[PDB]
RNA sequence: GCGGGGAAAGGAAACAUCUUAGUACCCGCAGGAAGGGAAGCCAACAGGGACCCCCUGAGUAGGGGCGACCGAAAGGGGGAUAGCCCAAACCAAAUCCUCGCGGGACAACCGUGGGGAGAUGUGGGGCUUGGGCCCGGGCAACCGCCGGCGGGCGGUAGCCGAA
RNA sequence: CUCGGCUUAGUUUUGCCGGGGGAACGCGCCGGCCACUGGCCGGCAAGGCUAAGCACGUCCCGAGUCCGAUAGCGCACUAGUA
RNA sequence: UCGUUGCGGGUCCGCUUACCCGCCGCAAGGCGGGGACAGCGGCAGGCGGGCUGUUCGGCUGGGGCGGCACA
RNA sequence: GGCUGACUGGGCCCUUGAACGCAAGGGGCCCAGGCGGGAAACCGGGGCCUAGAGAACGCUCGUGCCCCCACCAGUGGGGGCC
């Protein structure tokens, strides 16, 4: 069995010290250099790298020697390499026509905010909530009915 | 320091006063031109060279020039709530750097546009350089560059079986050598 | 450190704006000889980007400047790079003889001797020719390196 | 599916801001999906770790004749999982395309010759675990190109099937 | 940065287009819900690509507390026909 | 008013290459005139039913005029 | 003749609004603080009594050793409660 890295879920301050764990993107270069690997050994073997993470957690470390002893004395089969298995890039028609240049970039405004954030992300996610009749656009107008009829029982 | 970073500096504070000589005299024949012309070379090379040109076979570099201001935006000739009826200050949401390359792209057909670049400025018009490339061109098919806009594709088989190669002889070598610090 | 603004501010009739003195054809055909020379014995850059390099770092000895350069932006930063380290300099009107002379098939913007093997004597005299021409267009001199 | 242009009716128990709605509709451009995607991020001194989509956060924050109404994001749980390149520093034509011929699984590629691109830089190198530069050691080097030969499996007709 | 406009929950604070102005360079630059100052923290814009996992139904296969010829698609039929 | 808007001379004078207007020429370019004005873009004030959207209350010996018996 | 109670902070009741839901406004009886008139009792929270009266948003003013503004502190500015 591969191990998953465990990382910290972010303190906040809402939280009020309360504290969580969870499954980690990958584990950490700080961590996999106490096992003798760097990234690229890491990735042919199989676990999941996140250079991105600086911190080291001892329990990952282990679960890391652990597993690492069963591969390395054939008691167990790695999964296939974590790295790119295809190569797949379409021919491109039409970018400019599509906005999909620098400049519709930035009219579209990927240069300057998130995908999420956009206003043309904003248009078509209110347009799939309404067509389904999704979470808060099931019902219209459903924060006035709640704050009046919270009035008049809550009185 | 390359020559590229000093050709920028006409473009800076340092070289703009010259360079506002130099385009006085290039802008009239500009205006005097086709709207879309094809160049043998890009005017601000520095900048061409960033955004993906290169001297291949297949790669065009049209100059393009257009009005300036907000877009025609058309009064209403019909009954319309007094906040749609405005004219003035109304613009578009697309750039003149995009419409200068849809612009170019229509005049080449077939060919994709890779890139485009602000030139220069006058009274009325401004002038974009687009970088277009051909993709049918057997010199642009296999640039690393220029196979992000004209396709790419490897078979499975061939990462497949390298990654597969070097995870049995990477487990190899690490058995000999990682092994025994492990268990230790 | 030199102001382009008064590097550049009288140019020359029917020329770029780069070109700072006029250069008889004499001696913009010696000029060429002594970088096919230089080619042929000692040490040469060409292109622009390596003859930028070479007036950097100080190891030029003649920067050879075409004056057909179509974007003349190209290299018109030579000159003031020139003046800035002191090294002398020369125009010369085609850049496709400027590559024949250099050793390349295509055209060469700007090229430079580094190593004049048995042009040695040539170049201190077309400096020298050059330096004159400099002193007649209101310029000071710049002395063989 | 992507980019642009873009209403009104109706609602507000009138109506203009507003909503309807970036909707109907129009113009342009792709794919079998598209678009997005690899930190000038989020956080709060504790840590996450590209992206998209689903559940939630939540009708909360906030916007608004603070009216009608509109309305997130971070975070958590999942599906899935993957990281790379161009330019530049440094070297300077060591490069690529095409065709003829000889060879080479009908391929890539190798030799030879003509032509074209290329010093306004082809190519090498480099891609946050920054790099370039200098020095020393080691290979489990690394990175790319072709898809020939063999095998297996599935689809596009069918066949056998008790009393 | 400033002015006009469209848009956004973005509110002295979203994004963008247009007019005018307009940097710096790794000893630098950017962000931390008004601005600036100091500290601290996180990063490196203005270049390109990227499988998987997600929308759809001309079409194909299966299912049905669905309808049963004034129903069910306009059309069970020489129906987008006369 | 900001930009286009430049070159000389002492806010004013001049100049032409910008720009504009006409003539000739397929075009290349030439001729004449105006001229950094004009025209054009942005912003700002004025006139603006030319055009767009709307509102033009209620009670009431029927409606309207009147009155307010509308607080 | 002497003064400013046309007072500061609060509560309860009556009427508008019958029995019987429901603004604003108005009136009454008081508690505390501090005053004026008077020997004292007592009276004074405008006019002898019944009329002269105005929500939300917004702005402004007064008030508090007052609260908040996004990692921390400070300056300017903004918001909040009465
Ligand atoms: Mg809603
Ligand atoms: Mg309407
Ligand atoms: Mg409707
Ligand atoms: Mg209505
Ligand atoms: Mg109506
Ligand atoms: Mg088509
Ligand atoms: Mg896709
Ligand atoms: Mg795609
Ligand atoms: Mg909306
Ligand atoms: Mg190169
Ligand atoms: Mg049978
Ligand atoms: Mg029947
Ligand atoms: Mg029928
Ligand atoms: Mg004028
Ligand atoms: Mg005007
Ligand atoms: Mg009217
Ligand atoms: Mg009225
Ligand atoms: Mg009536
Ligand atoms: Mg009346
Ligand atoms: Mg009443
Ligand atoms: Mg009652
Ligand atoms: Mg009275
Ligand atoms: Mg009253
Ligand atoms: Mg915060």
């Amino acid at each position: 069995m591969i191990p998953k890295p465990v990382v910290q879920v972010p303190r906040s301050i809402k939280s009020g010290g309360v504290t969580k764990w969870k499954e980690g993107r990958g584990f950490s270069l700080g961590e996999l250099k106490e096992v003798g690997l760097n990234a690229e050994q890491a990735r042919l073997l199989g676990l999941p790298v996140d250079t991105r993470r600086d911190s080291v957690w001892p329990q990952n470390v282990e679960a890391l020697r652990k597993w690492l002893i069963e591969v390395l004395e054939g008691k167990a089969t790695p999964p296939e390499p974590t790295l790119p298995k295809v190569v797949k890039v379409k021919r491109k028609r039409g970018r400019a026509f599509r906005g999909l240049t620098s400049a519709g970039r930035r009219s579209r405004g990927l240069i300057s905010t998130r995908f999420r954030e956009t206003h043309n992300y904003k248009f078509k996610k209110k347009a799939k909530e309404r067509r389904l009749k999704k979470r808060h656009e099931a019902t219209k107008g459903l924060g006035n009915v709640l704050r009046i009829s919270r009035i008049i029982n809550e009185s | 320091p390359s020559a590229y970073q000093y050709m920028a500096m006409w473009y800076r504070k340092v070289g703009r006063e010259v360079h506002e000589r130099l385009m006085r005299s290039v802008l009239i024949k500009w205006r005097k031109e086709p709207a879309i012309v094809r160049v043998e070379r890009p005017f601000r090379l520095e900048r061409a060279r960033k955004l993906g040109y290169k001297p291949k076979q297949g790669v065009v570099v049209a100059r393009v020039r257009l009005i300036r201001g907000p877009f025609n935006r058309r009064r209403p000739d019909s009954g319309r709530r007094p906040k749609r009826m405005g004219v003035y200050g109304i613009t578009a949401w697309k750039s003149w750097r995009q419409v200068a390359e849809e612009r170019a792209a229509r005049k080449f057909p077939g060919l994709e546009v890779l890139n485009s670049y602000w030139v220069a400025d006058d009274g009325i018009y401004r002038y974009f350089e687009v970088i277009l490339i051909d993709c049918n061109q057997p010199t642009i098919q296999r640039d690393p560059l220029y196979s992000g806009i004209c396709g790419r594709e490897v078979p499975r088989r061939r990462l497949a079986r390298r990654l597969r190669e070097r995870q049995r002889k990477l487990i190899e070598h690490l058995k000999k050598t990682l092994l025994p610090k492990l268990k230790g | 450190t030199i102001d382009p603004k008064t590097f550049y501010a009288n140019p020359l009739p029917g020329k770029p704006f780069y070109v700072r003195f006029e250069v008889p054809s004499d001696v913009a055909e010696k000029a060429l000889e002594i970088l096919s020379i230089a080619r042929q014995t000692g040490k040469i850059k060409k292109g622009t980007n390596e003859t930028t390099k070479a007036v950097e770092r100080g190891l030029a000895k003649l920067v050879l400047i075409a004056e057909d350069v179509d974007p003349p932006e190209v290299v018109a930063h030579l000159p003031l790079l020139c003046e800035e380290k002191k090294v002398p300099y020369v125009y010369v009107p085609s850049k496709e003889k400027l590559g024949k002379a250099a050793g390349i098939n295509v055209a060469a913007a700007a090229a430079v001797v580094i190593e004049a093997g048995q042009a040695a004597g040539e170049l201190e005299a077309l400096v020298n020719k050059i330096n004159e021409i400099r002193a007649k267009h209101g310029l000071n001199a710049i002395p063989v390196r």
